Protein backbone atom coordinates (compact mmCIF):
# COMPACT_ATOMS: atom_id res chain seq x y z
CA UNK A 1 0.00 0.00 0.00
CA UNK A 2 0.74 3.75 0.18
CA UNK A 3 2.85 3.58 3.58
CA UNK A 4 4.91 0.68 1.62
CA UNK A 5 5.11 2.18 -1.48
CA UNK A 6 6.38 5.83 0.01
CA UNK A 7 9.58 3.70 1.56
CA UNK A 8 10.54 1.16 -0.32
CA UNK A 9 9.84 3.03 -3.66
CA UNK A 10 8.62 6.83 -4.09
CA UNK A 11 5.03 8.58 -4.22
CA UNK A 12 3.33 11.77 -4.70
CA UNK A 13 1.22 14.37 -3.03
CA UNK A 14 -1.32 13.14 -5.01
CA UNK A 15 -1.62 9.83 -4.15
CA UNK A 16 -0.83 10.61 -0.64
CA UNK A 17 -4.67 12.74 -1.03
CA UNK A 18 -6.24 9.87 -1.73
CA UNK A 19 -5.82 9.27 2.29
CA UNK A 20 -7.19 12.25 3.52
CA UNK A 21 -10.71 11.85 5.23
CA UNK B 1 5.33 19.45 -6.04
CA UNK B 2 8.35 17.17 -6.22
CA UNK B 3 8.31 13.33 -5.66
CA UNK B 4 8.38 11.59 -2.34
CA UNK B 5 10.63 9.36 -0.43
CA UNK B 6 9.03 9.29 2.80
CA UNK B 7 9.24 6.16 5.84
CA UNK B 8 8.24 5.86 8.66
CA UNK B 9 7.35 9.00 10.97
CA UNK B 10 7.59 10.84 7.93
CA UNK B 11 5.18 10.07 5.41
CA UNK B 12 2.76 10.86 8.92
CA UNK B 13 4.32 14.37 8.46
CA UNK B 14 3.66 13.79 4.75
CA UNK B 15 -0.12 12.84 5.16
CA UNK B 16 -0.48 15.99 8.08
CA UNK B 17 0.68 18.19 5.58
CA UNK B 18 -1.29 17.17 2.51
CA UNK B 19 -4.66 16.69 4.51
CA UNK B 20 -4.49 19.26 7.24
CA UNK B 21 -8.41 19.16 8.99
CA UNK B 22 -9.71 17.29 6.61
CA UNK B 23 -7.75 14.59 8.77
CA UNK B 24 -6.07 11.21 7.48
CA UNK B 25 -6.06 7.64 7.98
CA UNK B 26 -2.53 6.45 8.33
CA UNK B 27 -2.81 2.28 6.96
CA UNK B 28 0.20 -0.04 7.17
CA UNK B 29 -0.67 -3.23 5.28
CA UNK B 30 -3.66 -1.72 3.09
ZN1 LIG C 1 14.18 10.71 10.10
Amino acid sequence: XIVEQCCASICSLYQLENYCN
Amino acid sequence: FVNQHLCGSHLVEALYLVCGERGFFYTPKT
